[PDB]
C-alpha cells in the first residue's frame, strides 16, 4: 500500500527535473499536493525533502523554495523540518561526513532567503562556526572546514544576509580574515597541479574563495547565476512566518573526528580562450566557483551512468549564459587532476568525454583539441602524478579515436632533450598506446620524423639462444633444459639438470628463467601457467631475498623491450609468492633500472606490488572482524596472521622511503659539490615520486608518525626532502 | 537512495521479453556475485595482452579466458575477463562495455561463470 510513498518520491524528484512546463507551476503544483498529504501523513515528506536537500545540490534553489511554499501554508511543518535538518546535520559531523555536510548549510543558509528561517538566527551559528578557529590543540582542517562551510555559503545567502549583522558580520569577516593569514600553506606545493604561476595561478580553495566573496561584498553581495525559484514568489512568500535556529555548538574535536584534506583549485581557463561566444566568469568571481561547484556535484551524482551523467551536464540550469563546454571539460580534468585522488575512477573521465562528444558533436570536439594543445604546452611545470594521468587518459581517448591526432602541431618537441617533460610526454603516450593494439599500427599513424619517439618493439631477450657467446657458463644447462621443456619435463626433472651448475645460486636461477621465458614468451597464457607449472622450481631457487631479487634481474634482462610483460609477470609473481613486496622494492631501486628509473611503467608496478599488499591487509582485517562475530582457533590464526601482515606493509613503505632518501640526498649533495643545478629532469621525477607515494597512500602511512616523523625524516635532512613530509603532514592538520 | 542510486549499466539482467534461458535464481544468484564478465565481439587478431592493459583500468584482472573455436582452435571472436571482486567488475561494465578495441565496440555482459568446455564456439 506504499504506491503513495513511490509517487511522492518521485513528484519530489520531478521538479527539479526539466520539463515542458515553468518550473514555478511545478513548484505551486507540488505545493498543494503535498501539503493535501501532510495529514494524510507527514513523516515521509518530511524524510523525503531532507534527503533531497542533502544528495541533491545541484537542484539546492529549487527544493529550498518548494520548502517555501510549503511554509507559507503550513507554519509547523517548516518547523519539523527544520527540527529535522539540524538533528541530520548533527549525525553528519559525526559520522565525519564534512562534504555532505556542507551541503546543509548551504541549504539551511538559502531558507533565509525563502522566508523560513530568522536572518539572525543563521549568523548566531555562523558566528560559532568561525568561533572554533578560536579552539585550542585542534587541527587546522577542523577550522579551516567551519570556515568553509561559511563563505561558501554566502554566495546564496549573503544578498539579503547583510542587511542584517553587517555589525557582526563585519565581525565574523575580520575574524576570519586574521585566522584565514594566520593559516599555514605547507600543503599548496604538494598539491598543486603546475607550480608555474602563469598564465593561471593555482590558488589554495580558501585562500580563493575568500577572493571570490570579496568580489561579492563589494559589488554588494549581488551576484549572476544562482536561480531563486523564489522571485516570482515573494507574493506568497512574505506573510509566511520564519523561524529559530536554537542555539549549536559545533561537535568538539575527538580523536575519533576527520577532516577534509585541504584542497587547491584548478584553473585552465579564462574568457580569452574562448573569445567569440558568452565571457567565462572571471577566476576570482564567484559564478564561477557556482558553476564548478554544481558540475561537481552533477557527477557526483550520476557518475555510475555515463550516458545520462552527459545529458545532466550539458542542460545544466545555467541563468545567465555561460560557455559550459569549457566549464565541462575543466571541472572534468580539475576532478581527474584533484590532488590526492580524484573523485572517481580514472577511467570513467575517459568514458564521459567520449560519451559527450557524441551528444554534442558540435561544439565539444573543438574544445577538447584546445584544452589538450593547452595541457600540453604547459607540461613543463606540470606534476609528475597528474602527467601519468594525462599520458594515461589520452592513449586511451585515442583507441577510440582512430589514433587520430595532428601530431605535427607537437613537432616541438623533437627539437628538446629526451629527458625533457614535452618529449617524455609522447614517448610514453605512443608507448601506451601501443599495448592498446601492436607495435606496427603505431609506426603508421605517427609522421616520418617522430619515429624517433616511438616503441622499442616487444623483443625477447634469451641470453643463451643464438648467441655465438658459448664463452658464457651454464650455456649447455640451458640448452639441455630447452629441450626438456619441449619435451614435457617435470619439475624434479628440471632439477637433475640443474644440480649439474657452478656458482643461492647466482647461475642455477639464470639458466632457469631465461628458459622458460623464452618458450613462454610467444603469450601472456604461457608465462603464466609455465611460472605456475615450473612453480615449485622458482619457489627452490629463490628461497632468500638475494634470490628473489635477481629472478626480477634477470627477467627484466629478458623482456626490457616489453614493459606490460614485466608488469604482468611481477604482479602474478607476487601473488603465488614466487617474489615478495620487499624484493620488489629493492629492485626498483636498483641499478639496473637507472636508465628507466623515469619511466611510468616502473612506477606503475612498485604502486601494484603496494595496492596487492594494501588489499591483502584489508582482507585479512575483514576475516577477523568476522570471525569475532561468531574451533575459533581460526581467530589465533588470523590474528597472528593479520600482524604479520601489517609487519610487511610498515616494512615495505620504510623502504621505499629509506631507499628513496638513499638517492636523493645522493643528488643534493652532488649539485652542491659541484655546484650544478638541482632542478634536473630526473630530481624533479624523483622528487616528485617520493611525493605520489605520500599521496596515495596517505591513509595507511599516518599509522607509522611514530617511526616516519623521529627516525626517517628528522632535522639532519636535506630541507627538499623533509618538506614534502611536512608537506603530507599539512593534510591531517 | 533515490533514483540517483540507479545502475542501468550493471543492472543484471537486460529484461529480454522472450522465453527462456534464465528463469530460476539457482544460476542468476551467482550472476550479481560474480566477477566474471563475459566479453563478445572481438577482433578475429586481438591478443591476450591487449584486453589486459584495457580491463585493468577499472581493477586488477585475474585470469583471461581466449574464446576459441571447437573445429579451428583459434580466436572464435570472444574472451572471459575474470576480476579479483565484483567492485572493479562492475566498473568495466560500467565505463568499458560500449567502448573500442582493435577499433571496433566491444558489448560486454555478466556471465555465472567460466567452466571448462565454455571457450569454444
Amino acid at each position: 500500500a506504499n504506491e503513495t510513498e513511490d509517487h511522492l518520491e518521485s513528484l519530489i524528484c520531478k521538479v527539479g527535473e526539466k520539463s515542458a512546463c515553468s518550473l514555478e507551476s511545478n513548484l505551486e503544483g507540488l505545493a498543494g499536493v503535498l501539503e493535501a498529504d501532510l495529514p494524510n501523513y507527514k513523516s515521509k515528506i518530511l524524510r523525503l525533502l531532507c534527503t533531497v536537500a542533502r544528495l541533491l545540490p545541484e537542484k539546492l534553489t529549487i527544493y529550498t523554495t518548494l520548502v517555501g511554499l510549503l511554509n507559507a501554508r503550513n507554519y509547523n511543518f517548516g518547523g519539523e523540518f527544520v527540527e529535522a535538518m539540524i538533528r541530520q546535520l548533527k549525525e553528519s559531523l559525526k559520522a565525519n561526513n564534512y562534504n555532505e555536510a556542507v551541503y546543509l548549510v548551504r541549504f539551511l543558509s538559502d531558507l533565509v532567503n525563502c522566508h523560513v528561517i530568522a536572518a539572525p538566527s543563521m549568523v548566531a551559528m555562523f558566528e560559532n562556526f568561525v568561533s572554533v578557529t578560536q579552539e585550542e590543540d585542534v587541527p587546522q582542517v577542523r577550522r579551516d572546514w567551519y570556515v568553509y562551510a561559511f563563505l561558501s555559503s554566502l554566495p546564496w545567502v549573503g544578498k539579503e544576509l547583510y542587511e542584517k549583522k553587517d555589525a557582526e558580520m563585519d565581525r565574523i569577516f575580520a575574524n576570519t580574515e586574521s585566522y584565514l593569514k594566520r593559516r599555514q600553506k605547507t600543503h599548496v606545493p604538494m598539491l598543486q597541479v603546475w607550480t608555474a604561476d602563469k598564465p593561471h595561478p593555482q590558488e589554495e580553495y580558501l585562500d580563493c574563495l575568500w577572493a571570490q566573496i570579496q568580489k561579492l561584498k563589494k559589488d554588494r553581495w549581488q551576484e549572476r547565476h544562482i536561480l531563486r525559484p523564489y522571485l516570482a514568489f515573494d507574493s506568497i512568500l512574505c506573510e509566511a512566518l520564519q523561524h529559530n535556529l536554537p542555539p549549536f555548538t559545533p561537535p568538539p574535536h575527538t580523536e575519533d573526528s576527520v577532516y577534509p584534506m585541504p584542497r587547491v583549485i584548478f584553473r585552465m581557463f579564462d574568457y580569452t580562450d574562448d573569445p567569440e561566444g558568452p565571457v567565462m566568469p572571471g577566476s576570482h568571481s564567484v559564478e564561477r566557483f557556482v558553476i564548478e561547484e554544481n558540475l561537481h556535484c552533477i557527477i557526483k551524482s550520476h557518475w555510475k551512468e555515463r550516458k545520462t551523467c552527459a545529458a545532466q551536464l550539458v542542460s545544466y540550469p545555467g541563468k545567465n549564459k555561460i560557455p559550459l563546454n569549457y566549464h565541462i571539460v575543466e571541472v572534468i580534468f580539475a576532478e581527474l587532476f584533484q590532488l590526492p585522488a580524484p573523485p572517481h575512477i580514472d577511467v570513467m573521465y575517459t568514458t564521459l568525454l567520449i560519451e559527450l562528444c557524441k551528444l554534442q558533436p558540435g561544439s565539444l570536439p573543438q574544445v577538447l583539441a584546445q584544452a589538450t594543445e593547452m595541457l600540453y604546452m604547459r607540461l613543463d611545470t606540470m606534476n609528475t602524478t597528474c602527467v601519468d594521468r594525462f599520458i594515461n587518459w589520452f592513449s586511451h581517448h585515442l583507441s577510440n579515436f582512430q589514433f587520430r591526432w595532428s601530431w605535427e602541431d607537437w613537432s616541438d618537441c623533437l627539437s628538446q632533450d629526451p629527458e625533457s617533460p614535452k618529449p617524455k610526454f609522447v614517448r610514453e603516450v605512443l608507448e601506451k598506446c601501443m599495448r592498446l593494439s601492436y607495435h606496427q599500427r603505431i609506426l603508421d599513424i605517427v609522421p616520418p620524423t617522430f619515429s624517433a619517439l616511438c616503441p622499442a618493439n616487444p623483443t625477447c631477450i634469451y641470453k643463451y639462444g643464438d648467441e655465438s657467446s658459448n664463452s658464457l657458463p651454464g650455456h649447455s644447462v640451458a640448452l639441455c633444459l630447452a629441450v626438456a621443456f619441449k619435451s614435457k619435463a617435470t619439475n624434479d626433472e628440471i632439477f637433475s639438470i640443474l644440480k649439474d651448475v657452478p656458482n643461492f645460486n647466482p647461475l642455477k636461477i639464470e639458466v632457469f628463467v631465461q628458459t622458460l621465458l623464452h618458450l613462454a614468451a610467444k603469450s601472456f597464457s604461457h608465462s603464466f601457467s609455465a611460472l605456475a607449472k615450473f612453480h615449485e622450481v622458482f619457489k627452490t631457487l629463490a628461497e632468500s631475498d638475494e634470490g628473489k631479487l635477481h629472478v626480477l634481474r634477470v627477467m627484466f634482462e629478458v623482456w626490457r623491450n616489453h614493459p606490460q610483460m614485466i608488469a604482468v609477470l611481477v604482479d602474478k609473481m607476487i601473488r603465488t609468492q614466487i617474489v615478495d613486496c620487499a624484493a620488489v622494492a629493492n629492485w626498483i631501486f636498483s641499478s639496473e633500472l637507472s636508465r628507466d628509473f623515469t619511466r611510468l611503467f616502473v612506477w606503475e608496478i612498485l604502486h601494484s606490488t603496494i595496492r596487492k599488499m594494501n588489499k591483502h591487509v584489508l582482507k585479512i582485517q575483514k576475516e577477523l572482524e568476522e570471525a569475532k562475530e561468531k574451533l575459533e582457533e581460526q581467530i589465533e590464526r588470523l590474528q597472528e596472521k593479520v600482524e604479520s601482515a601489517q609487519s610487511e606493509q610498515k616494512n615495505l613503505f620504510l623502504v621505499i622511503f629509506q631507499r628513496f632518501i638513499m638517492i636523493l640526498t645522493e643528488h643534493l649533495v652532488r649539485c652542491e659539490t659541484d655546484g650544478t643545478s638541482v632542478l634536473t629532469p630526473w630530481y624533479k621525477n624523483c622528487i616528485e615520486r617520493l611525493q605520489q607515494i605520500f599521496l596515495q597512500h596517505h591513509q595507511i602511512i599516518q599509522q607509522y608518525m611514530v617511526t616516519l616523523e623521529n627516525l626517517l625524516f628528522t632535522a639532519e635532512l636535506d630541507p627538499h626532502i623533509l618538506a614534502v613530509f611536512q608537506q603530507f603532514c599539512a593534510l591531517q592538520a | 537512495l533515490k533514483a540517483l542510486r540507479s545502475d542501468s549499466y550493471v543492472e543484471l539482467s537486460q529484461y529480454r521479453d522472450q522465453h527462456f534461458r534464465g528463469d530460476n535464481e539457482e544460476q542468476e544468484k551467482l550472476l550479481k556475485k560474480s566477477c566474471t564478465l563475459y566479453v563478445g565481439n572481438l577482433s578475429f587478431y586481438t591478443t591476450e595482452e591487449q584486453i589486459y592493459e584495457l580491463f585493468s583500468k577499472s581493477g586488477d584482472i585475474k585470469k583471461i579466458i581466449m574464446g576459441l573455436d571447437k573445429m579451428k582452435k583459434t580466436a572464435c571472436g570472444f574472451c572471459f575477463v575474470e576480476y579479483y571482486s565484483r567492485a572493479d567488475a562492475e566498473n568495466a561494465m560500467r565505463y568499458i562495455n560500449g567502448t573500442r578495441l582493435d577499433d571496433r565496440i566491444i558489448r560486454t555482459d555478466w556471465d555465472a561463470g567460466f567452466k571448462e568446455g565454455r571457450q569454444y564456439g
